[PDB]
């Protein structure tokens, strides 16, 4: 640009508000648009989600992605689940002067999809030697540009301009005369693959997600029992590999309180959470499976310090309204239930499915915040572990170095006010048989909890 | 980094302090309010709508040899002249993050026993404000300070017209007869106000 | 590297133009009340020069009532240090000096009667620079 | 107060947006105010003779100034703030930020607050 | 454990860019007027940094009237300490230093004429770090 | 104000400049003021009985004075400044400079400022 003063204006919603967020979430989204069969990270930006996967609320990508985005997650790891049968919108444009109408240019959508991309080419009224190439999505204009008649420039100009993130031109053959005038020629042949998603296809996303790391995983708004059991085993497997993934689920729409509570009781893993209530958001219903996305995002976003014991959700109304007795049963069953209070939908008590046992010390394990606190410490120690496994001499000075590292790391948690007391020391028992990466250590800490209930007694 | 700039305008001088303000700057702020008592209730605080003039003060020394520099005697004469200036001064303090029109309330120099060339300075500023003494309707507020100065004599340019000179150099633009009615302007200008030439020197009033 | 130092044996002192050869110690310093003030933007303090004050101490062995008779009258002290290994000599004179206290009486046991004089001097002149 | 709407003008294209009818695209009071704010920022003060001394800014003249970086930051804050605040609809402008992305080439942010952005006390006797 | 110390024999001093090799003692410190204030909730008192002040002392054997002729003029002192057992050397320069008092005269008995200089310096630069 | 013009007088030649017509060369108000200033400086005060106490200077009498160099510099500034400022057209005189080019033989500069040199504020309601 030339030297001088330049200025622009933006809506406050366009502010770079991504600063200060926390947490990582995963999703096997169904999407009409964007990359297929791969994980992609989004930095909590609505436009980024819009550009990467469109804005079709009918598709689980934008719908659930918006909810997770509203949950204030630092990073969302989206996977475009697909059925197969994948295709990209495509079209071939032809030359005028050849009486055979030689095909010279092939256009194609940037990503597979089924949306109605259309092309309209008309004679450039200023100069017939050029022509105006206007790219359409349905009746809406999407990009316009005039172009020279030579084929190579036309493919270049289409691929050149900024507004062609949707379509990429390709040359089939050379010719001298401009393309034929046409109006709203659809890029037929495409397919988003959302049709008839198989139960098995979810498993591809799971294995792809494993190489990545994330704080929690939530299904794509689906309450199929097979997927839940499959994901239950999958998350349990990843725990044995050291990857502590927190799973969020929601029962089927037609499940009553009896079905939901039995489902929560049936699997009482502390890494699993059942949503026992649908919810409203601008007149659009969200099934308990769908709501679990927002619940997962809020829990992940709160991180360590915060909790959702009484967080005011974005939702506007919850269809199943429960009495205190019904709430007590659902809460006792490990069901996570949203309650309507004075125009506000509020999550209650931060519970997870682990409520059957609560064997003394395991009482704390029934709450999501406690488990999130535990998992994060394991991840942090695992990170520090891999810097030293078979890479530092297993001597007393080296072991003291490791303890100093761990002890200082916990001392940061003291600085956050998360923990009231902590201790980390040499595990003298397991130290009797040490090896290069088999030095062993022990610790225990006292997490500070969020205030949950108050009892008052008015003496009079 | 800290710097102090005094941008006088009625004298087009952009003074930059050679020396930072010694020990510490400080600016107060005090809400304009009055206290009233009520029988059987006690005291109460009533805010008064108007704002309050607040002061900035510090002290320095004008060194003889140091980055741009000038003699301390001339600098003291410069500031002492500015003390009597009715028009306001623009004070900017980089590190302190202060920027606003002010006027020098008090000024004092001093020659210590040694260091006879230097002059220890103690200066005080006051926040400056302006007094802006049909078909009622909402319009833009008159918040902009009008601190801008021009020469008392104008050299007419090629494209200029007497109305245009009045608006650019005297505000409303309909003020042109004030320029014309001055006999010196009448002498240099032709008897037709509408006709003017590049060069002619013209004297705006005041 | 070479030996070109100086020794107090070479010291020659003229108290008011009179060789007070019996003084076996002398020292005079010319100090300045350097003001130190701290500036807002500069991390390190700024030191500003000030007025100078001359002090001198002079002690020797008593041989007469010269200093007691002298009193607090102003006088001059010319100090000459001469290099003997090589030619050249320093020569200083304290321009205007006065006693701060008369060592009126001092003596102890069988020791020699030492005398100690302390005072101040307004200014000085450097007459030779080696 | 009764501020009134105005007509859109795409500063990117430097032309008025007009409907298929051919009439110029009207827009809201708040949209008009945002249109006005960008225009006032881009209008240098004292130079475009149609407007009085109240209208316009002086950001362009600051480029040639010899003031330091920090001083120029404050002047930018003063100039932008003074220019915008003349409008009745403005409540407050602030939260300025600066980023000297290169050695001597700057990017800065600021946040505007409308009269409607005010918070109202809820009480009556 | 190994011998890598340094000795004052390795000291090299350039007073205003001139090797004043006759100075057999030097020391300079760069102190800070650390404010210490006590907070209500914190048991232990909080220390806040402040402006720095540079002081230096330098004494040696007189060989000329260099310092007396120098007066209170500003000047520079470059200090270089060099490891000889292994290569490498520290190099410091006091950015702007002034004398606090001229050792105008000093001598006693048969002793060598020692000279002692004390002053302050505004700032410093670390030119080499060993 | 309406100050009026006067007639040239070449101080180098000590005579009035006259046109080929023979009439004395008139000149501008500002030229007349400059002519007046040099004359007033060269006119000693209190001695030429035609003029009152206001007119004239006293620079010549300062030569015999026993004041030091710096004192004489201030007196020169006071005397020149006082003599010139009596004229209505003067705004300010200052920026005095001195150069004792020899041991005791002086050259000095000073700058005069007219009423027209003032800077005017540009504003109207």
């Amino acid at each position: 640009e030339i030297p001088g003063f330049y200025n622009r204006f933006k809506t406050q919603a366009e502010k770079s508000t991504n600063t200060g967020l926390k947490g990582r979430l995963a999703m096997p989204i169904r999407a009409n648009w964007g990359d297929v069969g791969k994980v992609v990270t989004i930095k909590n930006d609505l436009r980024q989600l819009k550009n990467l996967f469109g804005d079709d609320m009918n598709y689980s990508a934008f719908k659930l992605g918006k909810l997770a985005l509203l949950g204030n997650v630092k990073e969302l790891l989206l996977y475009r689940l697909v059925d197969g049968n994948q295709k990209k919108g495509t079209l071939t444009l032809k030359d005028t002067t050849e009486n055979s109408a030689k095909d010279v240019i092939k256009l194609e959508t940037k990503y597979p999809t089924a949306r109605n991309f259309n092309v309209t080419i008309k004679s450039n009224l200023v100069d017939s030697d050029k022509k105006d190439f206007i790219f359409f999505e349905n009746t809406k204009q999407l990009f316009s540009s005039s172009i020279k008649g030579t084929i190579d420039e036309i493919v270049l100009e289409i691929n050149s301009n900024l507004d062609n993130e949707y379509v990429i031109a390709t040359k089939v053959a050379d010719s001298d005369t401009i393309l034929a005038n046409v109006v709203n020629q659809a890029l037929e042949g495409g397919n988003d693959g959302c049709t008839s998603i198989t139960n098995e296809s979810y498993l591809k996303a799971l294995e792809e997600f494993e190489r990545y790391s994330f704080d929690s995983f939530v299904l794509d708004g689906v309450a199929d029992e097979a997927l839940q059991e499959t994901t239950k085993a999958w998350v349990a497997k990843n725990k044995e590999l050291g990857k502590d993934i927190l799973l969020f689920l929601g029962g089927k729409t037609e499940d009553n309180i009896k079905q939901i509570n039995d489902k929560s009781k049936s699997f009482n893993d502390e890494n699993i959470v059942n949503v026992g209530s649908s919810a409203y958001y601008e007149n659009i219903k969200y099934t308990p499976s769908e709501v679990a996305v927002y619940i997962a995002a809020l829990s992940v976003s709160k991180g360590i310090t915060g909790s959702i014991c009484n967080a005011k959700t974005i939702f506007e109304e919850v269809e199943p309204r429960l009495s205190q007795s019904e709430v007590k049963e659902c809460l006792k069953s490990g069901t996570l239930v949203l309650d309507f209070d004075d125009g506000d939908v509020i999550i209650v008590d931060d519970v997870n499915t682990f409520k059957k046992y609560v064997d003394d010390k395991n009482e704390a394990m029934g709450y999501i915040s406690n488990i999130m606190f535990i998992n994060t410490i394991n991840k942090d120690t695992s990170l520090k572990r891999k810097e030293f496994v078979g890479k530092i001499f297993n001597d007393a000075t080296g072991q003291t170095t490791v303890i100093c590292a761990l002890k200082k790391y916990f001392e940061e948690l003291m600085s956050q006010g998360i923990i009231s007391e902590f201790n980390v020391d040499i595990d003298t028992e397991l130290q009797a048989t040490a090896k290069a990466d088999e030095f062993y250590w022990k610790w225990d800490a006292v997490k500070v909890d969020v205030m949950k209930k108050i009892y008052g007694t008015g003496y009079l | 980094v800290i710097d102090i700039y005094l941008k006088n305008e009625k004298e087009k001088i952009d003074f930059h302090f050679p020396v930072n303000p010694q020990d510490s700057l400080s600016i107060k702020k005090e809400k304009r309010f009055e206290t009233v008592d009520i029988v059987n209730l006690g005291e109460f605080d009533i805010k008064k709508e108007g704002e309050k003039i607040r002061e900035i003060s510090f002290k320095t020394f004008l060194p003889n040899l140091y980055s741009e520099l000038k003699n301390p005697i001339e600098v003291v004469a410069m500031l002492e002249k500015w003390v009597d200036q009715a028009e306001p001064l623009r004070l900017i303090i980089t590190g302190f993050g202060y920027n606003g029109l002010v006027t020098i309330s008090s000024f004092s120099n001093t020659q210590t026993a040694g260091r006879e060339e230097d002059r220890d300075i103690e200066i005080t500023f006051r926040t400056y404000r302006e007094l802006k003494i049909s078909n009622t309707k909402t319009d833009l507020k008159d918040n902009r300070p009008n601190t801008q100065t021009k020469s008392k004599i104008y050299t007419v340019k090629a494209s200029d017209t007497l109305y245009k000179i009045a608006k650019n150099l005297l505000g409303k633009g309909s003020r042109w007869p004030e320029i014309y009615n001055i006999p010196e302007n009448k002498k240099v200008i032709g008897k037709n106000p509408n006709i003017i030439k590049k060069g002619k020197l013209v004297i705006p009033s005041k | 590297e070479e030996a070109s130092f100086l020794n107090g044996s070479d010291v020659v002192i003229l108290i008011d133009g009179v060789e007070e050869l019996y003084m076996e110690e002398i020292k005079a310093d010319f100090e300045q009340d350097e003001q130190s003030i701290k500036l807002l933007g500069c991390q390190n303090e700024i030191s500003r020069v000030g007025t100078t004050k001359g002090s001198f101490s002079l002690n020797g062995y008593k041989t007469d009532s010269k200093f007691a008779k002298l009193g607090f009258r102003s006088f001059e002290i010319i100090y000459n240090l001469s290099n003997s290994e090589t030619l050249g000599y320093e020569s200083i004179r304290l321009k205007n000096c006065r006693l701060k206290k008369l060592p009126l009486i001092n003596s102890k046991a069988g020791e020699i009667v030492k005398i100690e004089v302390e005072g101040s001097f307004r200014g000085y002149d450097l007459l030779n620079e080696l | 107060l009764d501020l009134k709407g105005s007509f859109l003008f795409d500063f990117e294209k430097g032309e008025f947006v007009k409907n298929a009818d051919g009439t110029l695209k009207k827009c809201d009071k708040v949209q008009a105010y945002k249109q006005w704010c960008q225009k006032a920022i881009l209008t240098p003060r004292y130079k475009k003779a149609a407007y009085t001394n109240i209208y316009g800014s002086e950001i362009k003249d600051l480029i040639a100034s010899n003031l330091s970086q920090s001083a120029k930051e404050l002047e930018i804050t003063r100039l932008i703030k003074e220019t915008i605040l003349v409008h009745p609809y403005t409540k407050e402008v602030g939260e300025f930020s600066f980023n000297w992305l290169e050695n001597s080439r700057l990017v800065e942010y600021e946040f505007d607050v409308l009269t409607i952005d005010d918070e109202n006390i809820v009480i009556d006797g």
